[PDB]
């Protein structure tokens, strides 16, 4: 995703062992204590009532994986842009990008 | 570090082993009067000192002043425990010779504490 | 360190708790705790003894 | 540990010192080992951060680069209460890695 | 110029069974004097010798040379003998006695 | 046999930790006493069972207290040897 748009990404449980960097550490923040799981759980998770439901991309039709996601990984590859917000994060004019 | 983290376990976190005190408690056969409480306070050490010397130098058959002193340092205390006594002194001597000495050590005090003097009846008759 | 490899093992020793501190059965011929103790006592004196004559000659 | 039956825990009781724990040790819980959902702060007891040894490892005894937590598990279990979590014995496996190294290297 | 581990007794294998009092103390006592031999009788020791120099430098140099000599066509083994335990006490009365005795010899103490 | 005996080392442990865990030849007596005790030191700590026992008795709190510190000693009885 692009950089302003990475406060939307889900966390993995366990810490990372790079720590610089990290989101889900201890230190960074993102793993705090006295967790309540069901009040976090509806968090960067997807929920069909909720605000994050399931998504199809914009272009193809096809259904995205990750919640808040506009354009499906392929598309997003493909055009040089961010899946969340669209924006381009890569200058794809000299690179044929192949899906292959 | 100065010496190493690990120095083994003490007796109060390692389950593994029983208390061997409390164990000795129970089986060895212990004199029939050392129930009986002394304060010693009331009792005048030195001279009992120069009995057990010859106590223990004649059980011995030398002298061991170690023995000696050891013994006096568990008489120091207000209250002193004879079953502990006769246990850690099991040891050294037979532990039949153990029982006999504090058959005859503790009615001793026990006399020096019923005497305003401090001295037991043996010791002031003679 | 080499000193420890001149110490060898001892013979039987007596262990006096054993049967709640029984009367010790005699000609069991294991080592109390005078029985150590004049030994320990016995070899100094030796020692003694062979220092002294030493120097004589 | 949990997985080494023949390790010990001190569990004097516990004062104002926190436990750390080395990079090797970094994000798991102190009693069942798990790398999930930390609870509450570790606290060792006196002897433990005496002298040198202040600010060791409390699993291992390495030098230490952050907190060490119960999880939460352990937490509602009140494993948390049983006392200083510092482990006092190396142990077999420990011992036995050392002297095998050895004889190879 | 010697190893700690030298002893005046040695230990043998590989010996011909009811080999000669004779004989054993011909083969070992060309290399010094000999405080004493024990030979085992009980079945399972049975064929084994231990063998005691009055000199260590003898007992060393047996040794050395000793080992894989051919006696009734088989290599003979021999291995210094670590005394590394006491089998009985010290018996302190005789020592005592003995002790008494030297010192009333020469007037030490 | 030796299993037999580090059990019981380490069940004599526990129960000098924690008063009153037993072990596999706990004395009926035992058991009771231990539950009677623990039961006093409960009723002691709350507020409002006590206020019950010291109201279905017509006595103080302070003499509620008392007289079960006192039933402490020999909660059951005398020891059953
Ligand atoms: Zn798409
Ligand atoms: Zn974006
Ligand atoms: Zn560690
Ligand atoms: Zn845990
Ligand atoms: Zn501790």
């Amino acid at each position: 995703v692009c950089e302003k748009c990475e406060k939307k990404l889900g966390t993995v449980i366990t810490p990372d062992t790079w720590k610089d960097g990290a989101r889900n550490t201890t230190e960074s923040g993102g793993r705090k204590l006295n967790e309540n799981k069901a009040l976090t759980s509806k968090k960067a998770r997807f929920d069909p009532y909720g605000k994050n439901k399931f998504s199809t991309c914009r272009i193809c039709k096809s259904s995205v994986h990750q919640p808040g996601s506009h354009y499906c990984q392929g598309c997003a590859y493909k055009k040089g842009i961010c899946a969340m917000c669209g924006k381009k994060v890569l200058d794809t004019k000299n690179y044929k990008q192949t899906s292959v | 570090m100065d010496a190493g983290f690990f120095r083994g376990t003490s007796a109060e976190q390692d389950n593994r082993f029983s208390n061997k005190q409390k164990k000795l408690l129970k089986q060895l056969k212990f004199a029939e009067c050392l129930e009986k409480k002394v304060d010693m306070s009331k009792v005048n050490l030195e001279v009992i000192k120069p009995w057990i010397t010859k106590r223990v130098t004649e059980i011995l058959g030398f002298e061991d002043d170690v023995v000696i002193e050891f013994i006096f340092n568990q008489l120091e205390v207000k209250n002193p425990d004879s079953k502990m006594m006769q246990i850690n002194l099991t040891g050294f001597l037979n532990g039949k010779n153990a029982r006999e000495f504090m058959g005859e050590l503790w009615p001793l005090l026990l006399s020096a504490q019923e005497n305003i003097a401090g001295i037991p009846s043996a010791f002031l008759e003679l | 360190k080499k000193h420890r490899r001149t110490m060898i093992i001892s013979p039987e020793r007596l262990d006096p708790f054993a049967d709640g501190g029984k009367t010790p059965d005699p000609k069991m011929n294991a080592r109390t705790y005078m029985d150590v103790m004049r030994e320990q006592h016995l070899t100094k004196e030796e020692r003694e003894i062979r220092q002294q004559l030493a120097e004589k000659a | 540990a949990k997985h080494h039956p023949d390790l010990i825990f001190c569990r004097k009781q516990a004062g104002v010192a926190i436990g750390r724990l080395c990079e090797k040790c970094d994000g798991k819980c102190v009693i069942c080992d798990s790398y999930v959902r930390p609870c509450t702060l570790v606290r060792i007891c006196d002897e433990c951060n005496y002298g040198s040894y202040q600010g060791r490892c409390v699993i291992c005894g390495g030098p230490g680069v952050s907190d060490a937590y119960y999880c939460k598990e352990c937490t509602i279990q009140e494993k948390d209460r049983d006392g200083c979590p510092k482990i006092v014995n190396l142990g077999s496996s420990k011992t036995d890695l050392f002297y095998e190294r050895k004889k190879y290297g | 110029r010697l190893p700690p581990e030298v002893n005046r007794i040695l230990y043998i294998r590989n010996l011909p069974y009811k080999i000669t009092a004779e004989e054993m103390y011909d083969i070992f006592g060309k290399y010094g004097p000999i405080r004493q031999i024990r030979v085992g009788n009980t079945p399972e020791t049975r064929g084994t010798a231990y063998v005691v120099y009055e000199d260590i430098f003898d007992a060393k140099n047996a040794c050395d040379h000793l080992s894989g000599f051919n006696v009734c066509n088989r290599y003979l083994v021999v291995l210094y003998y670590n005394a590394n335990r006491a089998f009985q006490k010290m018996d302190t009365k005789k020592k005592e006695e003995q002790l008494k005795l030297l010192k009333e010899k020469y007037g030490i103490n | 046999m030796t299993d037999r005996y580090t059990i019981h080392s380490q069940l004599e442990h526990l129960q000098s930790k924690y008063i009153g865990t037993g072990h596999a030849d706990t004395t009926k007596w035992e058991w009771l006493v231990n539950q009677h005790r623990d039961s006093y030191c409960s009723y002691m700590g709350h507020f409002d069972l006590l206020n019950y026992f010291a109201i279905a008795e017509n006595e103080s709190k302070a003499r509620v207290r008392f007289n079960l510190m006192e039933k402490m000693l020999q909660p059951c009885g005398p020891p059953a040897d």
